[PDB]
């Protein structure tokens, strides 16, 4: 339980634990998908692709070790894992190509394969993820003609007509060292990995920022991506949520717990104590569904996603739910709250401890590069427990209560009324 | 309940049109959009046009009638005067 991290240089940042029978290291990168245009948009997507490919790949695999990157909308990341004793064979790999190799990995011959993979990738996406295409599209329009809304994984347009130049361009301006965070987890010491990198020199690139640009906003809107001939109905419904380090980064995750996720085949999930269950089950409402406070550096989006065949009852789906929510804001209950505490710490564990240490890079790179620090597990459970009813109702009368929203679905979504309809379900009639 | 007769519309969920794909439809809340007012210098000139394409097949069928109407009015008024009460003894009757 340690968050170690100091800088000389390069600002190394590690989060040490014994028994781990592995270890991984790479670096973390400030800028994602947020940081691409409409046009260049997928350039990210395209160089973990390259860093993965059959070539690259190759390499490390003769020496024993295992490549993975993951590309978000504020950060993105190439790590190479290993064993606790080859914790200096990464540290060749990883400098071999962001440095030596950063031609070599761009042959016509390599980027023409690779090109092929992405599109052949991402349209799958479209074609079959509908979930996930449903999520992203809510992105789409919530934060149009804004960073936020651009898909991680590029869109089909702006990736055939990609080129060399253009992932150069990006590298350059991107893959800088001030917008850098070299991450080392596992059970590697933080002195034992500083060494090996405050042991060779040489700067490249130094001094050098990356562009700016204009701040995310949320605009209440929709997408609807209606077709017929899928046998189900995907929506995704959300508020303007949280972004990291704001005060409310918990309450508002807490929040989200209180209604959770659910899933009509699972018979525990039928049995937990979320009174939403009372009304969608008697008609069997949906297959399932899944409340979350997606954060990011500039803005964050609160709501849920559902899936449903009960095409026909749809407006009693979202009509149950919103009402739901309305009580946040006028009558949620100790209990319910009590019964949220105790679930995301559960989730909040499972999530920052888990048997990968490829997980807790991602995770340690991210948080030091937006808060030059990673918060202790420790730390959270007090301030999750600090959470009374009145912050939740402080929090919902500002972020649900009578506020715009973003909506996004694909398949039967005929049902699913009129925005106006929905929107006014945002509150409820008094005296 | 009584099986029902079949019709041309459905409800919510099988309103009874074709299959739709491939159409996306996009919309931003009221609440966000320009309080009332940009309802001229851009929807103005733009206006009075659904009218100027109609009021032809008003027009004439209502001038056509007009005059019919002032026609027979005029005739009517002569006839009762001095100087048609010779031709009203004619037309009369």
């Amino acid at each position: 339980a340690e968050v170690t991290q100091l800088s000389n240089g390069i600002v190394v940042a590690t989060e040490h634990n014994p028994s781990a029978h592995t270890a991984s290291v790479g670096v973390v990168f400030g800028s994602g998908a947020a940081n691409e245009n409409p046009y260049n948009n997928g350039v990210s997507n395209l160089w973990k692709n390259i860093f993965l490919s059959k070539e690259n790949s190759a390499v490390a695999a003769k020496e024993g070790l295992a490549l993975s990157s993951n590309i978000s909308r504020d950060f993105q990341s190439y790590i190479v894992s290993s064993l606790p004793g080859s914790t200096d064979k990464s540290l060749d790999f990883l400098n071999q190509s962001f440095i030596q190799q950063k031609a070599n990995l761009l042959s016509s011959s390599n980027f023409e394969a690779t090109k092929k993979s992405v599109l052949k990738q991402v349209q799958d996406f479209e074609d079959n993820d509908h979930p996930n295409r449903v999520l992203e599209h809510l992105h789409s329009t919530a934060f149009q003609n804004t960073p936020l809304s651009l898909p991680t994984r590029g869109t089909l347009e702006s990736l055939e007509n990609l080129v060399v130049a253009d992932l150069e361009s990006f590298a350059n301006n991107h893959f800088l060292n001030s917008n850098a965070v070299v991450v080392g987890t596992g059970n590697i010491k933080h002195e034992d990995l500083v060494n090996s990198i405050e042991s060779k020199n040489l700067s490249l690139q130094t001094g050098t920022k990356p562009v700016l640009k204009k701040k995310a906003a949320f605009l209440g809107s929709e997408v609807r991506l209606r077709d017929d001939t899928l046998p189900k109905a995907w929506i995704s419904l959300a508020v303007e949520g949280e972004p990291v380090n704001s005060p409310n980064y918990f309450v508002a995750k807490l929040a989200a717990q209180i209604f959770g996720s659910y899933n009509a085949f699972e018979p525990a999930s039928r049995l937990q104590g979320i009174k939403l269950l009372d009304n969608i089950q008697e008609y069997q409402l949906c297959d399932n569904f899944n409340h979350f406070s997606l954060s990011y550096k500039d803005s964050g989006l609160w709501g849920f996603s559902t899936a449903t065949r009960n095409v026909t009852m749809i407006d009693d789906l979202i009509h149950f739910t919103l009402k739901q929510w309305n009580r946040l804001t006028i009558s949620v209950t100790d209990t319910e709250v009590e019964r949220a505490k105790s679930l995301l710490k559960l989730q909040l564990g499972q999530l920052y401890e888990s048997g990968n240490p490829v997980n807790d890079a991602n995770l340690l790179g991210a948080e030091v590069l937006i808060k030059g620090s990673k918060l202790s597990l420790g730390e959270a459970f007090k301030k999750i427990d600090a959470i009374t009813v009145k912050d939740v109702k402080a929090w919902a009368g500002k972020r649900l209560w009578d506020q715009d929203i973003a909506i996004a679905g694909t398949g039967q979504i005929e049902g699913l009324l009129d925005y106006m309809r929905i929107r006014s379900d945002m509150s409820m009639m008094r005296w | 309940g009584p099986p029902s007769g079949k019709t041309y519309m459905g409800w919510w969920g099988h309103m009874g049109g074709p299959k739709q794909k491939g159409i996306t439809s996009y919309a931003v809340s009221p609440y966000a959009q320009k309080p009332l007012q940009g309802i001229f210098h851009n929807a103005v000139f733009n206006s009075f046009r659904r009218f100027k394409s109609q009021f032809l097949y008003v027009l004439i069928p209502a001038g056509i009638y007009w005059y019919w109407w002032k026609n027979g009015n005029e005739y009517n008024e002569f006839l009762y005067s001095k100087a048609g009460r010779e031709e009203l003894e004619r037309v009369n009757v």
